[PDB]
This record gives structure tokens, C-alpha cells and sequence, in this order.
């Protein structure tokens, strides 16, 4: 993307959450613990009322859109606790999330049927019950490894597309010629079965993360507001390849 | 300086005006020209099936005019024949749809080709060793339909040293390497998958299974009837419930790994319904 | 063998289906289809009435027979088409075989019981009923593999004795010292079990091939006109090989 | 020319006089020297264990007076504030005894630390991420007792070349090689098991698990309460039947090959009863 | 220049006029010629069986007048003493028919010794260690006839360079390698198979459970009688029904792969009735 | 040990196996058979009251004592035949053992418990019933394996730590620089439960051997006199390795 567009988009998030936000933001402040986990709601028709630019720029990458809205958040933090009056019952947190929700009622966006392959990269939203429940699980993101025959340290980090491992690097991004776990999040899977009601039913199986573990109750309606991606699998020599289409969720709602 | 855009998408090999294939691609193209003005032009372009009727065609036009070796060629050439119809309708889509933004650019897709009602009904228990890669018809009912699942066909992979990325066309779904680049010049290898690319292509995909009829020969042996499995590649899918009449046409090709043990199933081409 | 036997071998049967198979060779010539399959059916006793030599040179070694009959056949087939009146309604097929019956009712060839290991390379005629029953599938025979190294091809062919696998060659019959899938067939799996009126009883694994596949119907009185042969198993250090005998069919009857 | 005999038993590092872990162990032996005609020797010198409460290192005497930070000492660092503890216990009993022998040699074996009656009880459904490695208390029920099996954490290797055999400390079970030998001089290597010496020692174990109460929350859900497992290491054993009301007080670790997908186990610290 | 045309067959080793087997030799062929005008020819000569009883031995005939130790060396010598039998009867048979032949060639086959009616009855459950590889007796009943299944125990190899193939006798069913080829000279390995030359010889064979009689020792504990598996080898087979009463003599082996956990068999040697 | 401490309790139990057994010792010789087993009962009572050295020096390596007392068995022996009046109804057995039984009342040897961890290498008395019995099974011992680039041959034994396993020797312990199945025995596996009138009760993996094969019914009461050992398994890369207790047999009653 162009340099001047993220940032822009950047400005117009900081400006709304701090014109209609500052209620949320408050009581996150005022709240113990550190690094737990914190989210912060915003609605959509809104936002995209406000501004023609931004529903262009969100609606075919729904990838940059929600780290920038996390930035401008952590800048509004950073501003909000500059400007305050009261510094002794207050704490400063460096895990916040964003959580869109309140699409339009467009035709092709909200589906009642799971899209088979041509929908992927796009923000949908579907609707069913819940027939399985898996139990909850901690993951290993970034390792840090150890500096071996130089000198700066490597972030490397996780693939989500390969069932979360880890490849070996060997072409070092160093400036020169030369090349050669306190850290934790959360899991879960859940089964969507599409609803009789409406209409035999095929299902998916959504991967839920992060807060939004242990949220869901065996038998209830949900609405999920997530992004569609792959998960592929090792490949073996002169064999089919397997594939699948999962659901990475944003948002969530108990609707019944 | 190629008439055809889309030649890459479709037949794999570099221009030269020397196969026999041309010929054949003028007289589809011609005939496809004349019968034009009949065909809603957003269902071809969004889901590519054109409809063909083999009557039209036994019907002494001028497919059999310019070349008169078309059933022959049909039954022992599964693909040369089959997608030089597909050639000609994109050429002449593309072709119209220049014409008119002219007069008042064009990435028009994959189109694939239908040709159905197909006389000679070779119904099963005769499909044994012969009837290998030869375009056949069959009748039937369903009885097993499966789950979907895709699979990739043109999946990329990375490049050495400099850059130049391709989209080798993968064979059927069976992972190879490509030992050879083309690229300008220099060594090949660059064998590494780069499998988030835009460059990789996927499709649906199914099973059905296939009960034949009582007919006839009502022999007092308890045997059931033979069973041939089908596979609905694109474009298909949730055209069947479990028991129809359906009619299908396709291609029999040899599966493998049920070891030199393989079975016979049919890759559909086109299905119809009662 | 001796060079001149086999020759008068395929004199006396190209006589013999001359003489005595006419119409059979006449109602196969007038068929459709090109090469699906086309057997004939040949009487034994006399034929071996007929000449007292043939029946000496064959039941010894039941190998050379089939195949010089064959072509015994084949170069009938080619005299008949050569002298032929009405070359219209006719058409030419490469793909002909041989079926022996009507053996004599010695003691040692109408055995009703399994050989146990002294029978190997013998025609036998074994009679039982039908348990079980396999799927129809494709073999694949002979390669013909991409020349490596040198100019003339190779035509290396299977081996029925180690369950249908390839050996990979090396010495190449190449006159100097240079040394470095459209073809499919058809099979079947049935087995034998011994009647108990004219004897606990133990069953035979018969192997089915070619034409003969789908000919047999579960519980039916068959009578079997077939070689004896062994089938091995790949070798494992420091154990105990395994052996099985099998009887791989060359005609078929429904006698009931 | 150490004051600390069993420095070797005891934590593992060479001794230098900069580690700020000594005025913790100062302010822990004065602690337990003012209060130590309080124990029968006996029960101490057989099982270590030293059941000290935390009400009297809250109540604000000389473990607060020297060093003020205790509570998030204890929390953050799970092991160098505890094992300083058994330090000074066994600095102390041997004190004790040579004086007793000097008056009228000393071997006294490890003993363990116990730190129970932990005031916040952050109770179940609440540790999934944060509280990993930090000190917490629980309380629930048992169910699920299992049998008992040993385990070596500390046995020996061979040695190469010459003698000097050694006794690696090998962590929580995992087997390893110690790919370097500190010995006198030269090359490392001597990978090769003598697990037959006296160096070798071993220990029992078994496994516990846990249903946390109704408490409250009668969500009409019918979602069974969260279950975490337990492990008790030694001189424990044979402490819990099938239906208790324990509370259990222990570190918080990550388990393993339950492959980066892990679970959560606690290492028990201390038990009670009712 | 050897008397004894089969020596191939029977004893594998360069004849050398050097070893002690000679005198038995002489002994046997003596003690079988003067008993020879009373066996059927074309049994033996069909099936290589001859049903020596061990009471003619007994009665001091010249089988003991030459050599004395006649039951303590076939207790400990399983083969070295039974094959020397079946060597006379081959070369007293191969003698009468080149007679028989000269008066108005000869490939007599394989025959195999028969050695019946032992008289010590070591019975069962005392079998554990020392029994092994020693020639003993039973007696019991069959409840576990199986199906038979053949195997090969002289199967041939190829050569290498110029011709010469062997036909190594390879052991027990177990695959070996010849590492060396006597041959007329040079290197070895010829590491190959030629499963389909007319070398190779297969047999039949089976397997048969015995569990032991009532007896005696009438204890209240119901411990089922041990069993004891039997393995024939050839010219027998279909000579057992389920539920017998029959006395079997053989050698006791020892099997393997039931790792050094093995257990005990016995390959039969001479069966009766009742 | 030292030295003259073995031999000293060699001359013990010789001469108190020669003053109170010569009984047995003699049924033993008059028996038939050359190296099947036989083995002597000797009481400990006795012994340890006659001498005060004796019990310090068993009750603390329970190893070397039974082969010193077996050595000392073989002496009294080979003293008796040498000294014998009646050489003609008499064989002499090379295979004899040792057999301790009655053992004081201490509370910290007749355990009526299993030990956790804290006795290894110790002489216990347990009691319980029996639940499991394996088959009779036979072991290979001592290999005696071929002379390689050296002359004198090797008698390596094998390892009842590592479930019989055999170890390759490469050091040769020759004088100079240069380094590189007839024997049978018994085999048993039995299992003790714990009653439950002197108290849910743990088993032990009782291991027998020898000539105590086949001297147990299913469902008695059993008192075995045996050491106790661990067993362990061999090591896999980054897991947690297993350990067992069991306990080998050295004598065996059928009180009840």
C-alpha cells in the first residue's frame, strides 16, 4: 500500500475513538493486572458514514486495517494518559485489540451459507449453532533463538498457513555478506453447523484465539465476524495434497 | 502478435503455425461466429459453461464441411478436441466485447466447454480395458454424495537467485518439481513453495457414486449391480440428492493407489436431470 | 526344445483348427470392435487321437503349447482374411487364445483333490464350489522405459511368480559392451472349496485372468482346467520364507 | 572455606561473594535461628520438612525489617526465594549439631522448604496465560488418584580417559548429555550411563486430579468445572483419598507432548487437609 | 571313487576315510543287509520310510556286537547316529538294484530313517532346560490340527562371472547368503536368487498341540495340563484327527521369536496309533 | 570387601553346612541326573547366633554372601565325595545353591508393606496372595562369542538392569595394547497383591528363576524371601525416562 494511506487511515481511527470512545478507554485505565488482555468495541456504519475513503481502503484487505486501528488505540492510550488529572489509581496496559462489528446489510456480506472457494481474503459473516468444543490449549509464538556466527538478534515468528511451524532460516537479512519460552497465547475449536431453520448442512470448523477463549456454550446461536484463510498441510511425494477452509474469528456475539 | 490472448490459460506449448490443431480452431470459430447472437452474455461470463448440443453438429454444418472426421476424433482425442471449442468461444467473446467498447481493457476468464447429448449409450458392464481414455456416455442413479473439499492446480513456487517467479501447471493434483526453468537464462533447481502468492489457482471438487439400472439380463443371481465412481471438478456441485435419472458424459481415466493396482472412474464432463 | 518340434507343433494345430474350425473362426472374423478379446474352443481327445506325438510333447511341459496354438491361430486367422471373397462385412482382430478341454479320464488328471506339492507344472482339473469373491481390476504389463545411455529400447516384461513387481535391469543384451502406461489387462481373486459329498476340507486360492474375469457366481459348481504354480514373497533377513500354490485358470466350465 | 557445606546439594553455581542473594540468606537465618527451640530434630532430620507460616513472616519482624520486598520476591521468582529458605535451615541444624558434638561427623541429607497458609486464593477459571512460573494457591477436590512410580532426577555418567566420574544434575527428568566436563584439563565427550553407582538417587511421584467446587456463578449451562493436575515429588505420597477438601499451594508449569501444543500442570508445594 | 553314491545329499562334508561315522556305517549296512528280504520294494521306493524297531536293536544283534554304545550315542547325538540308517538303506537299495539291473541306471531318491518304539517314557512336565537337543519320548492327545503350507529348504543362488549355480543348502528355512562359492576358483558374493530353476526343492508340514493325559498326581488346583507344540515335516500330514490317542518321538529343539525369549518344540520324528 | 573377610565366612558356613548337614547333603549326592538343579535349606537363626560377625557382613550387601555360601556348598561336596566309603551308588552335581530362611522379627524386615523407593540392595520378607502367571519361557545366558583379531576368547555375562540385553565390548582387558548357544536356564512372571485383612491395595512384579519355576497356584498365600532391584529402560532423546521395582525371588513357601 501507498505511505500517505495507512497513515491517514491511522488518523482518521485515532480521532474517532477519541471523539467517541473516551468512556471505554476510562474504565481499561482504571483496572488492575498489566498485560493480561483488553478489547475495545467500535461500530462500523458510523465510521464508514464519516468517510467515503475508508470503506475502500478496509473492504479488500481486511489484513492492515486492524493492526493500524491497534496502533492508533495504543497512541490514544499513550495520549490519554499524558493528559490526565488523576495518576494514582490508574495503570498502563500494552495489550490492547480492536473488534469491528455492525456490517451493512449488504446482499454479499451477510451470507447465510458457507462460501466454498471464493471467498477467501474477505470479511464475512455466518450464522449457526455449535455441535463440538475442544479444550483450552497454549500455544509458542517467536522464539528469540540464539545468535549463531553474528551478532543482532532475529524476531522470527510463527505461519498460521502451516498449522503453526517454524522454518529454518538460513539467508540472515544482515547488512553485510555474513548469513547463517516466556512467551504465551491462548487456543480453542469450535464447530459451526449451519441452521435447518433457513435452509443436509455441511459445517465449519472456526478457530477461535486470544480473549475470546471460553466463550461459547454447546447448543447456542452465534454470529462470527472473522476473515477466511487455508491451512495447508506437509506435502508428501507424488500424493494429493490436502487443504481446508477455516474461519479466524474477529469478533463474536451470544445473538439468540 | 498472437490472434488468441488467451493462449497461456489454455494449450501449454509455444506458437508455431505448423499443428494441425489450426484448421480445426477456424472451423469452431466459424461456427461459433454464425451462432452467436443466442447466449445470455453474463452467464458465460461469470460461470463458464457453453451448452452445446451434438445435434447441431451431427447436422452437416460447417464442422463436418471443412473437416468431416469429428465423432472419430471426439472419441480417440479426449482433450485436443474437447478444448479447441473452449479456444474459439473465448477468442470470439474476447473479440466481441473489443468490438463493442470500440464502438462506445478485457480479462475475460476460463471457459470451459460442454458437449452433450451424445447418442451411442455404452451403459456399464462393458467398460472393462478397452474404454481407457475414450469419451463415453453412461445412465444412472446416485446414491453417495460427498462433502467438499479444494485442491490447487496451478500452485507456484520460488525462484533462484534473481526473480522471475512462475506458476508451473501442476498435473491433476500430484505434487512435482520443476528441474528446468525457463526463464531467460542460467540453472534451474528453485525448488521451494511460495504457497501465498496470488499466482495459485484452486477449485471445488466432489464424489459420486453410481448405481446402474435393472435394464435387463434379469439373471437370478444375486449380484448387484457394478458400480463407477464420478468426480465434478468445477462449476458443478450440489447438482445431485441422493437418487436421481441422471445422464452423464466424460472421460474414463485409471486411478491410482487404491503397486501396480489400479480401478476405473469417470471424470465428468457434463450432467443433466428429469 | 528341439527347433523342429515346436514347428511341427504349430503344422499340426493349424491343420487341425483348418480342418475342424471353420465356422468359429468365421463368426470372430464377422464382429465389431478391433481388439477387445476372442477366444476359441478346441477339443483334446482328438486331437491326440489324430497324432500320438503331440500329446507326449505336451503334457510334460504345458508352457510352449498355449502360445505355438496361438500362433497357430493367428496364422489361420491370416490365411482365412487372405483368402477371403467378401471383404466388406469384415473385420481383423490381433488379440486371439487358446482353451484346452475334454482331457481323458485318467486317474492322475480328473484328481477331486488339492495337490499338495508334488503336482507343480502339471495340467490338472480340479472341481469344488465358490466362498469368496474379488473386485475387477487393471494390471499394467510391461513398460517399454525411456532408453538411458544407449539407442535401442527395451521391452522387459513382469514376473507372475513375485506378485506382479519389476526388476530394474542392468546388463543390457546390447551387442557391444554399452550397458547401463497404454497397456492394461484384467483380474480377479476366487477361491475354492472342496464338496463334501464325494469326500474337514481346505480351499485353493484360484487366480482368474484376462477373458475369464466375471464368469463365476457365488455358489456355483465349477471345473477348473488350469497350471499349477508357486507365488513367493519378498525376502526378510533371518526368517521363515513363505510359499503358496495357486492354480492360474485356462478354461472355465458351469457344469451344474 | 565455604560456611555452607551442602553448597553443591543446594544451589548450583560457584561461589563468589557478589550474588545479592546472601542478604536474603542472612535475613533468613537470623530468622530461623531466633525461632528454632520450637522443632523436634527427629521428625526434621528423617522427612525433610519445615512447615513455616506465612502469618509470621507477614507479622513484620526481621524478614520485612531487613528486606521489604518478600510478597513480590515470592510471587515473581519462584525458586531463588524458596530454596534460600532450605539453606538456611540446613546452615543452621548443622550449626546446631557440631556445636552439640563439639560440647559433649555431620551428613544431614536435603530438606525441603514449606511455605503454606497463602492468603489470596485466586481460585480456577481464571489461569490460562499470565500466570505462568508465579506463585499461586488453589483449592478443590481429589478424584483421580493414581499409583506410584519412580524417577531419577540426578543420576550418573562415565567418565573419559581417566577417572573423575561425575553426577550432572539432570533437570525434571529429561535425559541429556553433558557435552562438556569441567574435570582438570582437556576434551569433553564420556557419553556413556553408569547407572549402577551410589551417585544415582531417586524419588517417588504420582499424579493428582482435581474438580474445582459449585463456588458460585449457576450459569444454566451445562459446562462441568475446569479440571488442572498436580504432582507430588516426595516425602508426600499416600497424603489424599478419593473425595477430599485440600488446599494446594505450588508453582504453575507448562507440560509437554501432551509440537509446540502444550497444557498446564502444577507442582505441588505443600498440602493440607480438613 | 566313492562307494556311497548319494553322499551329496546325505552328509554334507569332504569325504575323508578319516571319521568314526565309517564303523556305524559298516555296522548298519551289515545289520540291513542280512534283515533285506523282508520290505516291500515300492514303498520305500515311493515313499522313503522304513519302520525300524528299536527291540531288534535291543536284542543284541551285531549293531551292539560292533559297537556297544548304541543308546547312549543316540540319546546324545541326534543326527550323527540317525542319518547313518537312512545312508545304508540308500546304498543296501542302490547295491540290489544295480544287481538286479546287471544280472537281466539308478537314481534312488531321498529316504528318510524311522526309529520307533522307545522304551524310557519321559513324559511331561519335566521338560524345562536340560531336555534339549536329546532324543526323547511322549505320549498324548491332539486337539490343534492346522492347514498345510509348504517351505523350501535347499532353494538355489546364482554365479557369478561365468556359470557353475549351487544349490546351498541353506538351514531350517531360515534366509542365508553363501559369502563364499567353493567353485573352481576366484572371488564370491554372487549374491542373487534364482527361484525358479529346477534346484530347488520344497516340502510339506504342518503343526499339531498336545495336551497331556490326566496320568496321575490328582492336584485340587486347576492348572490345565501343559501343551506342547509338533511340527511334521514330510511324508507325513492327514495322519491325525482332532481327539487321538497317540506316541510321538522326537528331538526337542528350541524356536525363536515367539530378544532372546524363545521356547520349546519338538519336530517329530516317527508317530503311531491306536 | 577385604580379603580374609570373604574367605572367613567361607570357613563359617562350611563348617556349619558340614557339623548340621550332612544329611541332606548326602540324599542330594544319591540321586540320579548329572546337572539338572538341587538345592539346600539352611536356617539363619542358628548361624547368626553362633557367630556375631556373620550378620554385619550379610545384612548389608545381600550379593556375595549366597555365592560365598554356594562356594562353600561345592567344597563340603567335593570334601564328602573324597572322603566316601560306598563309590558306586553315588553322582556328583556340579549345579547347587543357596536357600536363607528364617529370618529374626524385626519390625524393619518382615514389612507387610511394598517399599516405595527407600530399599534398594536390601534382604525383605513380603507377603501377599497371587493374581497373574506367565508361561515357562527359557533364557539365553553367556554367549562365549568368536575370537576377533586376538586369541583368548571371551566370557561375557549378561545384565539383569537392562531386561537381559547384551552390551558390544570394544576394550579388550588383554595384557597387551590389542583390543577390539548350549546354555539354558528358567524364566517366570508371577504377580503379589496385598492382602487386605492386615490393612486399595498396589502389586508387585515378582520376577522367579531357576529351579522356583512352577512352584506357584493361582489364589494362595505365598512369603517370598528376595532382594529387590530396579529395572530399567533404555533411553530416548528428551523424554522422561521409566524406571520399575521388582523383586528377585530367593526362596518361596506355600505357608497358609
Amino acid at each position: 500500500m501507498n505511505s500517505d494511506q495507512v497513515t491517514l487511515v491511522g488518523q482518521v481511527f485515532e480521532s474517532y475513538v477519541s471523539e467517541y470512545h473516551k468512556n471505554d478507554i476510562l474504565l481499561i485505565l482504571k483496572e488492575r493486572d498489566e498485560d493480561a488482555h483488553y478489547p475495545v468495541v467500535v461500530n462500523a456504519m458510523t465510521l464508514f458514514e464519516t468517510n467515503m475513503e475508508i470503506g475502500e481502503y478496509f473492504n479488500m484487505f481486511p489484513s492492515e486495517v486492524l493492526t493500524i486501528f491497534d496502533s492508533a488505540l495504543r497512541r490514544s492510550a499513550l495520549t490519554i494518559l499524558q493528559s490526565l488529572s488523576q495518576p494514582e489509581a490508574v495503570s498502563m496496559k500494552q495489550n490492547l485489540h480492536a473488534r469491528i462489528s455492525g456490517l451493512p446489510v449488504c446482499p454479499e456480506l451477510v451470507r447465510e451459507h458457507i462460501p466454498k472457494t471464493k471467498d477467501v481474503g474477505h470479511f464475512l459473516s455466518v450464522t449457526g449453532t455449535v455441535i463440538r468444543t475442544s479444550l483450552v490449549k497454549v500455544l509458542e509464538f517467536e522464539r528469540d533463538y540464539m545468535c549463531n556466527k553474528c551478532k543482532h538478534v532475529f524476531v522470527i515468528k510463527a505461519d498460521f498457513e502451516q498449522y503453526y511451524t517454524f522454518c529454518r532460516p538460513s539467508s540472515c537479512p544482515s547488512l553485510e555478506s555474513c548469513d547463517s519460552p516466556t512467551r504465551c497465547r491462548d487456543y480453542q475449536e469450535i464447530k459451526i453447523q449451519e441452521q435447518v431453520q433457513r435452509l443436509i448442512p455441511r459445517s465449519m470448523k472456526v478457530i477461535l484465539e486470544d480473549d475470546l477463549v471460553d466463550s461459547c456454550k454447546s447448543g447456542d446461536d452465534l454470529t462470527i465476524y472473522g476473515i477466511v484463510m487455508q491451512r495447508w498441510k506437509p506435502f508428501q511425494q507424488d500424493v494429493r495434497c490436502e487443504v481446508e477452509i477455516v474461519l479466524k474469528a474477529n469478533y463474536i456475539q451470544v445473538n439468540n | 502478435f498472437i490472434p488468441y490472448k488467451g493462449w497461456k490459460l489454455y494449450f501449454s506449448e509455444v506458437y508455431s503455425d505448423s499443428s494441425p490443431l489450426i484448421e480445426k480452431i477456424q472451423a469452431f470459430e466459424k461456427f461459433f461466429t454464425r451462432h452467436i447472437d443466442l447466449y445470455d452474455k453474463d452467464e458465460i461470463e461469470r460461470k463458464g459453461s457453453i451448452l452445446v448440443d451434438f445435434k447441431e453438429l451431427t447436422e452437416g454444418g460447417e464442422v463436418t464441411n471443412l473437416i468431416p472426421d469429428i465423432a472419430t476424433e471426439l472419441r480417440d482425442a479426449p482433450e485436443k478436441t474437447l478444448a479447441c471449442m473452449g479456444l474459439a468461444i473465448h477468442q470470439v467473446l474476447t473479440k466481441d466485447l473489443e468490438r463493442h467498447a470500440a464502438e462506445l481493457m478485457v480479462n475475460v476468464p476460463h471457459i470451459h466447454a460442454r458437449v452433450y447429448n451424445y447418442e451411442p449409450l455404452t451403459q456399464l458392464k462393458n467398460v472393462r480395458a478397452n474404454y481407457y481414455g475414450k469419451y463415453i456416455a453412461l445412465r444412472g442413479t446416485v446414491v453417495r454424495v460427498s462433502n467438499i473439499k479444494p485442491l490447487c492446480t496451478k500452485m507456484a513456487f520460488l525462484c533462484a537467485a534473481c526473480g522471475e517467479i512462475q506458476s508451473f501447471p501442476l498435473p491433476d493434483g500430484k505434487y512435482s518439481l520443476p528441474t528446468k526453468c525457463p526463464v531467460p537464462v542460467c540453472r534451474g533447481r528453485s525448488f521451494t513453495a511460495l504457497r501465498s502468492s496470488p499466482l495459485t489457482v484452486t477449485m471445488d471438487w466432489q464424489s459420486i457414486k453410481i448405481q446402474e439400472l435393472m435394464s435387463d439380463d434379469q439373471r437370478e443371481a444375486g449380484r448387484i449391480p457394478r458400480t463407477i465412481e464420478c468426480e465434478l471438478v468445477h462449476d458443478l456441485v450440489d447438482s445431485c440428492v441422493p437418487g436421481d435419472t441422471v445422464t452423464i458424459t466424460g472421460i474414463v481415466k485409471v486411478s491410482n493407489a487404491e503397486k501396480c493396482m489400479f480401478l476405473l472412474y469417470i471424470e465428468a464432463n457434463s450432467i443433466s436431470n428429469s
